[PDB]
C-alpha cells in the first residue's frame, strides 16, 4: 500500500507517465496519448517483505527462510521489487487489417508492488 | 517499538519502517494513515500475525483528527461516519460548471465537474472527449478543436486528432489495398483515411489493388486465406487458423448470410472452409 | 521459424525460445504442447500479434499424434486428436478414503488421480467417509484423532517431546491447568484431540473475577460465567462497514461475528457463537 | 505457464518442497508437514517478456521501450523472474491461542511465473 512518498527509500510504487510517441506507438494507437503506468523501484529487506501485505508476502518469506540459512539454488536468488497488483485500461487503436478497435487491454497500470 | 505504513479494515498496523522507536518519533511525520505499534516481538510473531491476526495488533492511528493532514490539490478531509481522517476527492468545479458530458471512456458524466471527481476518485485519464451524451453514432456529434469524429467495432463516437502527414513510400511492397477499392501508398495512409471518414475500411490484401474476378485472380500473404464477397464483387485476405474454443459462453451470431453461427468464432470457420466473406448483421441467433 | 511453447483455446502461440529456426529443430525435444510458426518475425509485430491475435498466428503444434510423447510418469489421443498427457497413477495395489484435504474421494485411486491433478500433497488420513466426531477412527498406526473449529475429524501424530523449560514461560489453561510451555498445551490439546485454548500467561490463577487477572500485550478479560474463569482475548479488530451475520451467548443478534466481540469487549464478558444468522 | 522442465534457461517455475521442519513451522503447523511451494527461476530475455503472455507482458514491454532508447530511470532496471499467478493453500494449524484451526492461506502456491 506503498505509494513512494518522498524519501523513504524502500520499495515503492513510483510514478511515470509514458508518452505513446516517445515509444513510437503514436502510430497504431489513436487514443489516448499516454498514461500512468508507474512503475516499481526500491529495495528488499527481509523485514519488508512479510509486512508488505503484498499478495507475494508469504512466499517471498518461505524463500527467505531458506535464502538465510544460505540453499544454493536461493543463496544466488536475488529478491526483486516488482509490481504485484496491475489494473486494466482501455485503448482505442488500429488493428491489424487496420480496423479501429476498442478493447480492455489488461495489466497496463502498475497498481500495487513489492518484493519477491 | 515498530511504527507502520497503514491500517488495514482489521484497524491493523501492516507495513513496518523503523524499529526500537517512540510514538511521537514516528507520529512526527504528517502522513495521513500512518501508525504506531507498542510491542516488541519477535519478527517471527509479526509474521504468524499477518496469517492469524491479518496485520499487527493494537492499532494506535497517528492522526485522529485532520490537522496537517495533505491531501495534495483536489482531495480535502472529511470527517467520518466512525471520525477517522479520510481524504475525499475535491477538484475544481466552479471554474468550469454546462450540460451533460461524454468521457474518454465511453460514459457519460452529468456535468464536467461530475467527471473530474471521477477522475481523481479512481481513473487518472479521464477527460471530456466531446459535449452532450455520449452517442453512438458520429451523426451529431460536434467534436472540439481540430479533434474529428470516429467509431469503434461496437459503434461508439470518440473524437481522435487524425494524422495527416505521411511521408512518399520509397517501396512498392509497403503499397496497401483497401476493402474499398483504394490502392494505398503506406499502412499510414491507409489509417489517414480510415480516420478522416471516420469508420474502418480494412485491409484487404497486400500489393496495388487487381481487378480481380474471383479469388483466383488474388495472392494472399502471411498464410491468409482469400475470402470473397459476390454481393460486391471483391476480394480480401484473412486468417484462418483460430480454434472456437468450447464455452456456452457463446454468444451466437447471425450472419451477413443470415445462418446462426454458435459463435462469431464458427461464422469465421465457415467463411474460411467456404471461401465466401461471412460479417456479423446481427447480435443473437438467425430467426 | 520461431519455436514456441504453447497452444491456447485459441490456436495461437505464445511463449518464444528463440529465432531463426526449423520445424524439425523444434519438434526435437519430446514436450507435449511445443508449436512451430515458419513466418519469421522480430519486431513488435510479436508483441501487437499478442493484442491483436491473442497469440502468434499460424501455430504448428509439434505433436499431432501421442507417437513421441513423454509426459514422464500418460498420453491420451483425446476427442479432437488433440494429444493430452493424462493422469494415470499405479492404482491396483482397500476403503473409500477421507482426504486430508477434509473431503471424501470414493476410492483410494480417486485420491492418487486428484493428486496428479492440482493437489501434489494430498494423502488418505483415515479410511471411510470423512467424519466430524472422533467417535469413530483408526488413525493409521500411531496417529490420534482430532477435530477443528467447524468439526472435521483429522487424524494427526502429536510430539510428546518437549524440552523441560524459565519461570514465565508457563501458561494458563482454559481448563484451568498451568502448563509449562506452549508445547506442553499443544501436547495436551493434541492428545486430548479438542481445543483447550490459552486462558493468559503465567500460572493459572484461582480469580473471582477479571480484576485478578493480569492480561498480556493489550489484551483484555472476558468472564466465562459458562465455566467461572477468566480468559485474555485481543480487543483492538473493526468491525468493517459481505458480512455474514450472527446470533451470541447472551441471545442477542450481533451484525458481524466481529460486533459481538466488540460488545465482549466493552461488556468484559465472554460472548461466544451459537449459531449463524440471526437469533431466531 | 512454463515449467523448468530441464535445461531450457527461461524465467520458468522450478518445484521446491518446503518442509516445515526445516523452517521451524513444524510444531504451529499440525499438517501437512511440508508442500510444493515452487519459485521462479531463469533469465528474462526481452523476446520473452512480451512474448511469455504474463500478467506483466505490456507493462514490462512499455518500459523496456525506454530502456532500448535510456531513459535514466530505468538504466539499472532489470526485469526479474518473478510470480505473475499465486495459488491458495490449506493447513491445519494453532493459533495465536492455540486452537486447532484449518484455515486457507492465500498466495502459498507460485503457479506461474514471469518477467517483469
Ligand atoms: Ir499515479
Ligand atoms: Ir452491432
Ligand atoms: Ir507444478
Ligand atoms: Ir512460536
Amino acid at each position: 500500500g506503498l505509494e513512494c512518498d518522498g524519501k523513504v527509500n524502500i520499495c515503492c510504487k513510483k510514478q511515470f507517465f509514458v508518452s505513446f510517441k516517445d515509444i513510437g506507438w503514436n502510430d497504431w494507437i489513436i487514443a489516448p496519448s499516454g498514461y500512468h503506468a508507474n512503475y516499481c523501484e526500491g529495495e528488499c529487506p527481509s523485514h519488508i517483505a512479510g509486512t508488505s501485505g503484498s499478495s507475494l508476502s508469504f512466499h517471498s518469506t518461505v524463500i527467505n527462510h531458506y535464502r538465510m540459512r544460505g540453499h544454493s539454488p536461493f543463496a544466488n536468488l536475488k529478491s526483486c521489487c516488482v509490481p504485484t497488483k496491475l489494473r486494466p485500461m482501455s485503448m482505442l487503436y488500429y488493428d491489424d487489417g487496420q480496423n479501429i478497435i476498442k478493447k480492455d487491454i489488461q495489466n497496463m497500470i502498475v497498481e500495487e508492488c513489492g518484493c519477491s | 517499538g515498530n511504527c507502520w505504513l497503514r491500517q488495514a479494515k482489521n484497524g491493523r498496523c501492516q507495513v513496518l519502517y523503523k524499529t526500537e522507536l517512540s510514538k511521537e518519533e514516528c507520529c512526527s511525520t504528517g502522513r495521513l494513515s500512518t501508525s504506531w505499534t507498542e510491542e516488541d516481538v519477535n519478527d517471527n510473531t509479526l509474521f504468524k500475525w499477518m496469517i492469524f491476526n491479518g496485520g499487527a495488533p493494537n492499532c494506535i492511528p497517528c492522526k485522529e483528527t485532520c490537522e496537517n493532514v495533505d491531501c495534495g490539490p483536489g482531495k480535502k478531509c472529511r470527517m467520518n461516519k466512525k471520525n477517522k481522517p479520510r481524504c475525499v476527492c475535491a477538484p475544481d468545479c466552479s471554474n468550469i460548471t454546462k450540460g451533460p458530458v461524454c468521457g474518454l471512456d465511453g460514459k457519460t458524466y452529468r456535468n464536467e465537474c461530475a467527471l473530474l471527481k471521477a477522475r481523481c476518485k479512481e481513473q487518472p485519464e479521464l477527460e471530456v472527449q466531446y459535449q452532450g451524451r455520449c452517442k453512438k453514432t458520429c451523426r451529431d456529434v460536434f467534436c472540439p478543436g481540430s479533434s474529428t469524429c470516429v467509431v469503434d467495432q461496437t459503434n461508439n463516437a470518440y473524437c481522435v486528432t487524425c494524422n495527416r502527414i505521411c511521408p512518399e513510400p520509397a517501396s512498392s511492397e509497403q503499397y496497401l489495398c483497401g476493402n474499398d477499392g483504394v490502392t494505398y501508398s503506406s499502412a499510414c495512409h491507409l489509417r489517414k483515411a480510415t480516420c478522416l471518414l471516420g469508420r474502418s475500411i480494412g485491409l484487404a490484401y497486400e500489393g496495388k489493388c487487381i481487378k480481380a474476378k474471383s479469388c483466383e485472380d488474388i495472392q494472399c500473404t502471411g498464410g491468409k486465406k482469400c475470402l470473397w464477397d459476390f454481393k460486391v464483387g471483391r476480394g480480401r485476405c484473412s486468417l484462418c487458423d483460430e480454434l472456437c474454443p468450447d464455452s456456452k459462453s457463446d454468444e451466437p451470431v447471425c450472419a451477413s448470410d443470415n445462418a446462426t453461427y454458435a459463435s462469431e468464432c464458427a461464422m469465421k470457420e465457415a467463411a474460411c472452409s467456404s471461401g465466401v466473406l461471412l460479417e456479423v448483421k446481427h447480435s443473437g441467433s438467425c430467426n
